[PDB]
């Protein structure tokens, strides 16, 4: 929901890193839960316990990625004393990518995920700065 | 300029209604006549362009490109009829139709007054090229080459369209004259940075830029001779034309957004020149030489000085002619021995003397021997770069060496040494091939005589 | 090292690999209405909660 | 005997006809942009005693 | 978003209102009409080709009917398109005339009094 | 089946669509949808076999669920305002449910799974009908209630449709499945611009219908339902394969062909509002549809596959049935771009 | 001779360029004005464009209703 | 059959000099080949090349090089006669330029 | 989308049932006849956008 997104975004950038990490963990957990729900729906796991294990795996992976991203991004923002800089989000995104690589235990996944997640997080920070809209309201 | 466009549209039904044994003759004659007519576009002014109507106009940068396209069509017609002898009449007419359609699209591309019509035609040139490569290529790899030719281009050009229409909603026009007269500076923001990248990446991939060039060896090696000729001579120059056009609205961002592209271009001309030294394929060597020369052109355009622009235009024209000649020269040997390996047939100066003369002239022109227009463009670019930064003379100097090496290397391996013993099917050169080489080479020296015609609007 | 391996690895080979894996993911369905009707139910609930609850 | 010659070489007028038609169309397009004929601050002038328009 | 569906006074299925007669008809030498005729001719050629007949000379009455039908439809299509653009311009000009506050004309400035930054290229 | 009965069923399908498109009362729109589905089910089963029966069952289940949701949305809207006229739909929950129902009817992702199955399970004529005529009524209703559409849900489903259409079509060797995934992608393209301009939706629908008709008529002319069966056609009728390649290139969206006109215009409309990122994603994704069109063109027209001996007999015979509208459909599908401004007559 | 036979004077191209420039500038101004007018019409809904249908008042029955208070 | 398919054998390449010792490399028909050679050599070398070079060489001076040279000669003569500076650092007259009022 | 055949032909195929303030049998009034009548008369001819405010 947008309640979680507002919970994350209401806290300023370089302040209260633990709260921001908690909000990012909530977002990641929700995303992993949705992914596991769709995966179980389309690919049944053949027993209840295997489905529970898969759901726990997916949710834990996504929540860890989100928590690491939020913590690293906030700590970088506060240490460098440079809020409104996409580099902090890039560092957090690559930290999340390396977390995903460690979780799946693959070096190629780790490298590609770090690069792409850092780029995407930096892009999102840029859009927050300049007011880019993904879903533009009809205007003309 | 409908006086040039309509005769090609009439080339179409003339080709499709000619007798089965007169298609080549009629096509060649009327293409040559159209080239003669298009030669009248060189009467340019020193202040503004020739605005024929609301849709078409000509500058001093596009007129030599149009003349080059019109002159190139008959050359491909002559070089094509050798290996298409066993083909049926309808397929031969379809081949000539593909060439004519490509010429028509390029002619209308080089003279569109609006950026969106330019975009439409500069994508429309993709279809005949893909059909030619994937249908009349020789080896199995052609299919893959076609794919590499297609998406590499489209992945670059689809963002551009977006930017283009976005610009139309903010400035209210895409007409080039209005765009030039109402130009405004670009602020330092992320939105402007991504607009710059979207406007620039299509023409960067078309040149191609180093790191974005993997499609070029495939496309230029797996294509037929006419396909390779038109790919190297004209289609690579669309990126240069487009970038020299579009850079009018990107200042002063380029002042710092050219740095990664300048670095890529310089180190990549070094890398591709070094790659050319170890190449067992004769066509791949020519492809990588094209890459190096286009890297020089990219540097020239990114510097954004008048001398660099003049050098870029001259190098574009000269490289087109030289690369087309080299491809034809390699294709003669391929048609003889049915192999592209460079060390297979050796000592061909002993067996084919006049073709050895053509090889020597083409190799000398490639390595920028003065006073060829290749050298003029290269030297103008080097001087502008030295004004930009004094250390560039290192890297450019390096290139000026390596080029010559591989150039002579090719010559020495294909013409010199002792002939291969077991090859005994090497027939004397036909009149067609000799005329092809002569018609490639003589305009180069004629342009050397009067080089102001190809120095662009900055002259 | 550069042209034949890594410049190939980054742009075209990675793109083809990702597209092929995604296509395998999307198109490899058993054709059982039970599974994707359960997917329909999940989608309906998610959209009623996400987009509709926020008006 | 000119029938066979005509049927075998009548396609040799298509391109020249296209060229003259293109010249005509260029002139026609030129005819539609005369809003400033003899009106520019640089080329404005008094008409010759016999002529009608400065350019066609 | 439907801009012109609810414009007052629009008859539902007219395709050509009476006000459209206040506009000049397209000339029969319109390049768009000639392009429509060319489309009809190409359709006739493709029809001959698919049926395995001499493509150029098989059916002249059929090709004539193709060209005639395409030109006939194109004439009215062009009429309606021109009318709709005329209506758009009429509404736009009326709205600009009726809301002066939203469309002010500010004082013009010559380039001798506007300070533009200079960015050297070097 | 009796030809008279078939003609009556086709008329009933068309009458239901027209009833949806001319009605002003919500109950009559629902009645039109019901009539259309009722008459459409027998047509899918015209050639009886287990696959046609399975396709009809899946189609019926999906459309019945969608109709249920549509009626519940109408009843909720009536509850919160005593209105029966098709208008702004004064309640947001009702509009969400209406959007989902019309999406499930259209086949937009994630309600997309049924389209490849149903298209593969029926004949080429039934597939032509299903992928061309069945898109009219839901898009008409969506156009009529466009001003109250929630942009986020609509755009999310359109983007999902484009992505899934590309990825799914990448993996297919069956022509009908390729057509189904192409239809999903084009549905996404039509629905993406719907909240901003319905005229662009109508224009995209017209172009897509023309191209789909040409494609299916070419496939019927050369009775091929697989890639390898289509690869034999060059040895029998090369003109059909050539026109097929041109139409496939047009469908891919390449200029100067007419298939480029809708996307182009749609992109412009989105950039008239702010909406920059979404058109970029759509074009980059439509590259995938272009990829598998190009692979089909490779297999069928640009190369020659090995043939069979018995094909010699086929050389002595001509096509008996002839599609009279095929040349006009091909021409409209390829050479119509210079006639772009005529879209002004669409609004 | 070449100039006399094949080419015209500079004033022709000069004034044709002037006419083309005027037409293009007018088109650009019209495009921007149309965008602004569309934005205002969609925001306010007080013009001919973006007029969405409402219920017809001719459908109302102005008769005694078997109860005095409707 | 230990094969995969029925196929024609790969044919040898045809030598155009075998049936026509003077073959010009254009076509296997001697007459059409000879006329192809003639038309190429005439329309390429005689018409486009030489006449095109002659046409380009004598193109009228539309870039205004001699015009600009004469105008510059007049200007230098005038300013040298009056002792004025030969070139002025300001291209636009400052009297027609209005600067911003305050620089502080 | 919407082909207004009723309005073009003056047919009234389904407009008689759309609102609760429209000629009920035996003149039986709706529960909110006055309110719906007033709202319809307020919003008549001014468009949905202006009506909503
Ligand atoms: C206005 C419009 C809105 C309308 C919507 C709202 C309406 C609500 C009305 C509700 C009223 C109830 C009415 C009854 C409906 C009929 C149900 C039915 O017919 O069952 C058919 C169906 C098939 O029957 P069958 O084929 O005869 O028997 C097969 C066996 O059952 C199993 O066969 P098997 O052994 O071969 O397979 C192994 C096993 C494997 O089973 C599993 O793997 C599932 C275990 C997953 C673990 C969940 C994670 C645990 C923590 C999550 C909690 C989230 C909050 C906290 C956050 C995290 C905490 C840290 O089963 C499966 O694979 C089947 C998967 C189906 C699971 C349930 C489907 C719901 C959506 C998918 C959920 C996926 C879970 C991921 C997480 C999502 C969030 C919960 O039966 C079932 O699926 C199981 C019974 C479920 C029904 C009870 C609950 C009803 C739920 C209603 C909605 C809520
Ligand atoms: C356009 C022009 C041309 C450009 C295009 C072409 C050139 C660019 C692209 C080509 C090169 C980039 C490739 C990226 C890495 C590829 C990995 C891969 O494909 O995985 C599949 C492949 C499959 O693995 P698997 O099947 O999953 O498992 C079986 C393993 O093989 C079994 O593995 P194992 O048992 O042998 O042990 C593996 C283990 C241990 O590895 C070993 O066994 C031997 C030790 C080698 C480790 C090397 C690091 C220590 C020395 C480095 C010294 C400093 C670096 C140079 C900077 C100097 C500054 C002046 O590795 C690790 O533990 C990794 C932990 C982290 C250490 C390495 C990370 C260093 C990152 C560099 C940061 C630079 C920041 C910017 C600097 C700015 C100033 C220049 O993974 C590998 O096997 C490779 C393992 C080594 C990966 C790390 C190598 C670092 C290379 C430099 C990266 C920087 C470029 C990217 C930057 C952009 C990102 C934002
Ligand atoms: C400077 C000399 C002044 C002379 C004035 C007249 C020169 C007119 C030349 C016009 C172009 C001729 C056509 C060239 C294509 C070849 C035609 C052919 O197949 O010949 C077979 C024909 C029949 O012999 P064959 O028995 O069949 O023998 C065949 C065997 O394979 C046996 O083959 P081969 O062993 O006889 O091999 C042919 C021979 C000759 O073949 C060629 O090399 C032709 C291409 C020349 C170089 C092209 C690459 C460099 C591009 C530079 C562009 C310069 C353009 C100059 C203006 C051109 C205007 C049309 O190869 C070489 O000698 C090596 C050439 C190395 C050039 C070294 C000098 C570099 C440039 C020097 C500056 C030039 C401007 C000087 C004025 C500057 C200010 C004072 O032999 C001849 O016709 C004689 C060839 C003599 C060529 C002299 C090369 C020097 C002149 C260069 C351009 C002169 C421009 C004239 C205006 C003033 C400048
Ligand atoms: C942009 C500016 C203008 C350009 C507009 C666009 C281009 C032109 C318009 C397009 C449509 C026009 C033609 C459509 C009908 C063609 C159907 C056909 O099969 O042709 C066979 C037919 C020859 O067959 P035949 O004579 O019955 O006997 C031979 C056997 O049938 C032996 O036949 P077969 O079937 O046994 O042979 C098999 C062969 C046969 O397969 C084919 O014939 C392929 C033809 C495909 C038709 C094009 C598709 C629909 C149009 C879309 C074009 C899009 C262009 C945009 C860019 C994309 C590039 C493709 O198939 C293959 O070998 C497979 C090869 C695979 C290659 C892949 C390339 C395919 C696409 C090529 C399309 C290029 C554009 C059209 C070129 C014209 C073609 C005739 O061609 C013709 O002779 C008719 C064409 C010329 C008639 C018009 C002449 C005008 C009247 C003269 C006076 C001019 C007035 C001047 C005014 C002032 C007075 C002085
Ligand atoms: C005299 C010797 C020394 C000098 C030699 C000079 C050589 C120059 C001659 C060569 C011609 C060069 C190319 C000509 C291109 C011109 C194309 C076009 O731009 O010109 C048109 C003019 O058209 C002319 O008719 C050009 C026709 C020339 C075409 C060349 C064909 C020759 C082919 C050779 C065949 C020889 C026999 C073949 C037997 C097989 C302009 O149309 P127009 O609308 O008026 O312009 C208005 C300007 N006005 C007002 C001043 C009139
Ligand atoms: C293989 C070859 C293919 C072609 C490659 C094309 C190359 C494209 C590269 C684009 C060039 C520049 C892009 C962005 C401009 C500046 C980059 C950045 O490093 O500069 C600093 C930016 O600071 C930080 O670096 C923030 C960016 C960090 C995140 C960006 C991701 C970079 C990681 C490398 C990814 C590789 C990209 C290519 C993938 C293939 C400037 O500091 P700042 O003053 O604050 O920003 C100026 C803009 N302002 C004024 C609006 C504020
Ligand atoms: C096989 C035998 C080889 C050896 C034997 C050689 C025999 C001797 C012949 C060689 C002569 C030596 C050359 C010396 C130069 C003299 C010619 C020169 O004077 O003419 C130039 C003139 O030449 C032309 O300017 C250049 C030729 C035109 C080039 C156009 C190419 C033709 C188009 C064909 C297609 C083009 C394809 C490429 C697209 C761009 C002068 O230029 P310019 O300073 O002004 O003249 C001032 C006076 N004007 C202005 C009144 C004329
Ligand atoms: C084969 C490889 C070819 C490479 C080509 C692809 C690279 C293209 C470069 C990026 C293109 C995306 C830009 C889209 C068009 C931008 C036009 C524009 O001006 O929009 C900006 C906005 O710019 C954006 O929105 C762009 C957001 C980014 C979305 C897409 C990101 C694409 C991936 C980024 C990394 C790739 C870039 C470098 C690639 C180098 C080549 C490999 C203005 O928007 P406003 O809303 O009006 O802002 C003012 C009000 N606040």
């Amino acid at each position: 929901a947008k309640t979680l997104l507002h919970k994350y975004s209401d806290i300023p950038e370089g302040t209260e890193c633990h709260r921001k990490a908690y909000a990012s963990t909530s977002i990641g957990g929700a995303t992993g839960l949705i992914v596991s729900a769709y995966s179980i729906a389309l690919k049944p796991p053949a027993s209840f316990l295997e489905g529970v294990a898969r759901t726990g795996r997916y949710t834990f992976t996504s929540a860890a990625i989100g928590a690491i991203f939020g913590l690293t991004s906030c700590i970088s923002a506060q240490v460098r004393e440079k809020p409104d800089d996409p580099l902090n989000y890039f560092i957090g995104g690559c930290a999340g990518g390396l977390t995903l690589g460690a979780r799946t235990r693959s070096y190629g996944i780790g490298a590609a995920a770090c690069a792409y997640m850092g780029l995407t997080a930096a892009l999102v920070k840029m859009g927050q700065l300049e007011g880019w809209q993904v879903f533009a309201e009809p205007k003309v | 300029m409908l006086k040039i466009i309509i005769p090609t549209t009439m080339l179409l039904p003339m080709t499709w209604m000619s007798k089965h044994n007169m298609i080549w003759i009629n096509a060649t004659v009327h293409s040559l006549l159209i080239s003669l007519i298009s030669l009248s576009l060189l009467n340019q002014l020193g202040e503004n362009s020739l605005n024929f109507s609301l849709t078409f106009f000509s500058d001093s940068l596009s007129a030599p490109l149009l003349v080059l396209t019109t002159w190139l069509l008959p050359l491909m017609l002559m070089a094509s009829q050798s290996h298409l002898s066993k083909e049926t009449t309808t397929r031969k007419k379809l081949y000539i139709t593909m060439l004519i359609l490509l010429q028509l699209f390029l002619i209308m591309t080089f003279t569109a007054t609006e950026l969106i019509l330019f975009y439409i035609l500069f994508e429309a040139t993709l279809v005949p090229t893909l059909i030619i490569i994937t249908r009349w290529g020789n080896q199995t790899e052609r299919l893959n080459a076609g794919l590499y030719f297609l998406f590499y281009t489209l992945a670059g050009s689809l963002p551009l369209l977006v930017a283009l229409v976005y610009i139309q909603n903010t400035t209210g026009s895409l007409n080039f004259l209005i765009i030039h007269y109402w130009s405004h500076p670009l602020s330092n923001s992320w939105s402007n940075i991504f607009m710059w990248l979207a406007c620039i990446m299509a023409f960067m991939v078309k040149m191609p830029l180093y790191g974005l060039h993997l499609w070029l060896p495939k496309a230029h090696v797996e294509a037929p001779i006419a396909g390779s000729m038109v790919l190297a001579a004209v289609l690579l120059k669309l990126g240069g034309y487009g970038m020299m056009r579009i850079t009018t609205i990107l200042n002063p961002l380029t002042n710092y957004m050219a740095y990664p592209f300048l670095m890529l271009s310089m180190w990549g001309m070094i890398m591709t020149s070094s790659i050319c030294l170890r190449q067992t394929d004769l066509k791949s060597l020519i492809a990588y030489s094209s890459v190096s020369h286009m890297a020089l052109v990219i540097v020239a355009i990114m510097i954004q000085t008048p001398w660099s622009f003049m050098g870029a235009t001259a190098l574009m024209i000269a490289h087109g002619l030289t690369s087309s000649m080299l491809f034809c020269l390699a294709n003669t040997n391929y048609e003889r021995v049915h192999s592209r390996t460079m060390i297979l047939a050796r000592g061909l100066q002993t067996l084919l003397p006049l073709m050895a003369t053509w090889w020597l002239v083409a190799s000398l022109t490639n390595l920028a021997l003065p006073p060829s227009i290749n050298l003029i463009g290269e030297l103008f670019i080097i001087t502008a770069s030295f004004s930009w930064s004094n250390i560039t003379i290192i890297l450019m100097g390096m290139n000026m060496m390596i080029t010559a090496l591989y150039s002579l290397y090719m010559l020495i391996t294909t013409q010199r040494g002792k002939y291969t013993h077991h090859i005994n099917n090497i027939k004397p050169s036909f009149t067609r091939e000799n005329a092809l080489m002569a018609l490639h080479i003589l305009p180069l020296l004629l342009l050397t005589l009067n080089p102001k015609m190809i120095l662009g609007p900055l002259y | 090292l550069l042209d034949l391996i890594w410049l190939e690895t980054i742009l075209p080979k990675t793109t083809s690999f990702i597209q092929m894996k995604m296509s395998i993911m999307v198109s490899n369905q058993k054709g059982l209405i039970k599974l994707y009707f359960l997917s329909f139910l999940i989608t309906i609930m998610i959209s009623m909660t996400l987009f509709n609850y926020h008006e | 005997n000119v029938l066979q010659i005509v049927r075998d070489h009548w396609v040799h007028i298509l391109v020249p006809v296209g060229f003259v038609f293109g010249c005509y169309l260029d002139r026609r397009s030129d005819e539609k942009l005369t809003a400033f004929r003899n009106k520019s601050l640089l080329f404005k002038r008094e008409l010759r005693p016999n002529e009608e328009v400065t350019w066609k | 978003m439907t801009m012109m569906s609810g414009r007052p006074g629009r008859v539902p299925l007219q395709f050509l209102p009476n006000e459209a007669r206040s506009l000049p008809p397209p000339k029969l030498t319109d390049p768009r009409l000639v392009y429509m005729g060319f489309l009809g001719y190409c359709s006739g050629l493709i029809d001959n080709a698919i049926r395995r007949r001499p493509v150029v000379s098989a059916g002249l009455h059929r090709q004539l009917l193709y060209v005639t039908s395409f030109v006939f439809f194109g004439y009215y299509l062009l009429k309606r398109q021109d009318y709709m653009y005329a209506l758009r311009d009429h509404d736009m000009f009326a709205y600009v005339k009726s809301h002066p506050e939203d469309f002010p004309e500010k004082d013009k400035k010559t380039y001798g009094e506007i300070l533009e930054e200079f960015h050297p290229v070097r | 089946m009796n030809p008279i009965i078939y003609t009556t069923l086709i008329m009933t399908v068309m009458s239901g669509t027209m009833l949806v498109m001319i009605s002003s009362h919500w109950l009559l729109i629902w009645i039109g949808f019901e009539m259309n589905l009722l008459a459409m089910i027998p047509v899918l089963m015209k050639n009886f076999n287990p696959r046609a029966t399975e396709a009809a069952t899946k189609y019926f289940l999906t459309q019945a669920t969608a109709s249920m949701m549509l009626m519940m949305a109408i009843i909720i809207n009536l509850l919160y305002s005593g209105q029966w006229t098709i208008t702004k739909m004064f309640n947001p929950v009702a509009m969400t449910m209406m959007t989902m129902a019309l999406a499930m009817k259209l086949g937009l992702s994630p309600f997309h799974f049924w389209v490849p199955e149903v298209t593969q399970g029926i004949s080429l004529q039934a597939g032509l009908l299903l992928l061309t005529w069945q898109k009219l009524a839901p898009l008409s209703v969506l156009c009529q209630i466009s001003q109250s559409i929630n942009p986020n849900l609509m755009l999310t489903m359109a983007m999902l449709s484009i992505l899934i259409g590309g990825w799914g079509g990448l993996n297919q060797t069956q022509l009908r499945k390729i057509m189904a995934y192409s239809s999903i992608a084009h549905m996404g393209w039509m629905t993406a611009v719907l909240p901003y301009n319905t005229t662009m939706t109508i224009l995209n629908l017209l172009i897509y219908i023309t191209m789909t008709l040409a494609m299916f008529m070419l496939l019927i002319h050369s009775s091929a339902t697989t890639t390898l069966s289509l690869s034999h056609t060059w040895n029998k009728m090369p003109v059909i394969t050539s026109l097929m390649m041109v139409t496939l290139l047009s469908m891919g969206g390449l200029p100067p062909l007419s298939g480029f006109m809708p996307k182009w215009m749609i992109i412009q409309e989105m950039t008239k509002n702010e909406s920059i990122i979404m058109p970029t994603l759509m074009a980059m994704t439509a590259l995938l549809n272009l990829y598998f069109y190009m692979r089909l063109a490779y297999s069928s027209s640009l190369t020659m596959f090995p043939s069979t001996n018995n094909m010699k007999m086929k050389w002595q015979f001509e096509h008996t049935k002839q599609m009279k509208l095929l040349p006009t459909m091909i021409v409209l599908s390829t050479l119509v771009l210079p006639m772009t401004p005529a879209l002004s007559s669409l609004n | 001779w070449i100039a006399r036979t094949f080419y015209d004077g500079p004033e022709k191209n000069y004034e044709k360029t002037m006419a083309i420039l005027q037409i293009e500038a007018e088109k650009a101004e019209l495009r921007l004005k149309e965008l602004e007018v569309r934005r205002l019409m969609r925001a306010r809904g007080d013009g001919p464009w973006y007029q969405y249908p409402t219920i017809d008042k001719a459908l109302i029955d102005h008769s005694p209703k078997t109860t005095p208070d409707n | 059959p230990t094969i995969r398919l029925q196929e024609d054998p790969d044919p040898e390449d045809e030598n155009l000099y075998e049936k026509n010792p003077d073959s010009h490399g254009y076509d296997k028909d001697p007459i059409v080949d000879l006329w192809n050679m003639r038309v190429v050599f005439f329309f390429g070398f005689s018409i486009v090349l030489v006449l095109g070079s002659t046409f380009v060489a004598y193109l009228p001076d539309y870039r205004m090089q001699e015009w600009a040279r004469r105008e510059a000669e007049r200007l230098v003569k005038y300013r040298e006669a009056n002792g004025l500076p030969l070139m002025e650092s300001n291209c636009f007259d400052p009297n027609k330029i209005q600067l911003p009022e305050d620089e502080d | 989308p919407f082909f207004d055949v009723q309005k073009r032909l003056g047919l009234d195929l389904d407009r008689w049932m759309t609102i609760q303030s429209a000629e009920q049998p035996h003149k039986i009034p709706g529960r909110c006849h006055a309110f719906e009548k007033e709202w319809i008369e307020c919003a008549h001819g001014i468009g949905g956008i202006r009506a909503e405010k």
